């Protein structure tokens, strides 16, 4: 069953306690952190050995 | 606890995983803000159940 993104992730924020208003009021933060942290996942394999 | 559906022009809550359509009151809402920050959000009437019960 489709479900737009964001609407599924403030389900998985309703689903650890987070209620769902705090996804939306924050939802260019979060894809910001989001997009910032698979940036860097990259980065951690793409050295350290 | 659910989601905002339409079913073309007026909206409706219901549970997430079976279709049963309730009006959009508000004793299964919550509010937050104002509605200027939610990126995507509609107008639709949200009906107060003590209102028709002064009359």
């Amino acid at each position: 069953l489709q479900i737009p993104f964001p609407m599924q992730m403030a389900y998985r924020f309703n689903g650890i306690g987070v209620t769902q208003n705090v996804l939306y009021e924050n939802q260019k933060l979060i894809a910001n952190q989001f997009n910032s942290a698979i940036g860097k996942i990259q980065d951690s394999l793409s050295s350290t050995p | 606890e659910g989601v905002f559906v339409s079913n073309g022009t007026h909206w409706f809550v219901t549970q997430r995983n079976f279709y049963e359509p309730q009006i959009i009151t508000t004793d299964n809402t919550f509010v937050s803000g104002n509605c200027d920050v939610v990126i995507g959000i509609v107008n639709n009437t949200v009906y107060d159940p003590l209102q028709p019960e002064l009359d």
